[PDB]
């Protein structure tokens, strides 16, 4: 999964 | 320096993230709390103060870590309270390691432990919880 | 014996507790746990090792130390299982500590962890809190 | 508060 800087997420690994 | 701690509250999947850092090491502890309240932050120092010589903590001004439950916490563990970027530094870590274990885990809360077993172990000559047990077992 | 752990699950108030004993030093961690389950038990652990070198902890044979989600906790965490009166004495003195801070805690939640910080930091020379240290950075 | 060996308990403190 992916946490940004926001409080958002993806649960695609984009790094 | 072997009992500052350094406290934050960081959101992931919507839920709320308890961060204490112990600045010398760069030890962590983290758990998941059901809200960002007075309640449950005292709950965590508690626990932390009966680990560690807990002597400071700084933290940020929110209202979870100047209530007044949190403050009669301090009182009785005796850790005075003050109100850097390692915060920050810590915070991108511990992400990035629970993003890269999350799917191994059915529930946030697992993974946030996972990874900070992962950051504690790690080696670069004394990972961060062998520096940290050897600070103040110096200390004595 | 620098990583051995006693647990055991014990019941206060109409609760369960989880109590674990690094035997060489004393020196306790305890939690009220939801249920006696071994998904509780694996959360605890998993942070109990995340903190310890933890090597080995020995336990009784109950559901919640023999499921599967304990199992897989201690093959992630690398930790040997095993199924003495140390237990029982320290559940003794535990209940002891916290019959007597009660009254000074809303929940508890708390109170135990009142006692089990008073009995981590009670000297006698090295407190089981420093006890425990002390053994680990003599072991690096 | 005194806590027995069975699981019951007191608010009394008996000790």
């Amino acid at each position: 999964w992916s946490y940004f800087y926001d409080g958002s997420y993806s649960y695609y690994d984009y790094e | 320096s072997p009992g500052i701690w350094q406290l934050d509250c960081t959101h992931l999947e919507g839920k709320v993230i308890l961060v204490a850092v112990h600045v010398a090491s760069g030890y962590i502890e983290a758990e998941v709390i059901p809200a960002e309240t007075g309640q449950e932050t005292a709950y965590f120092l508690l626990k932390l103060a009966g680990r560690w010589p807990v002597k400071t903590i700084h933290t940020d001004n929110g209202s979870n870590f100047t209530g007044a439950t949190v403050r009669a916490a301090c009182d009785w563990a005796g850790i005075k309270q003050e109100f850097q970027g390692v915060v920050e530094s810590m915070n991108k870590e511990l992400k990035k390691i629970i993003g890269q274990v999350r799917d191994q885990a059915e529930h946030l809360k697992t993974a946030v432990q996972m990874a900070v077993f992962i950051h504690n172990k790690k080696r670069k000559g004394y990972s961060a919880g062998e520096r940290i047990v050897d600070i103040i077992a110096t200390d004595i």
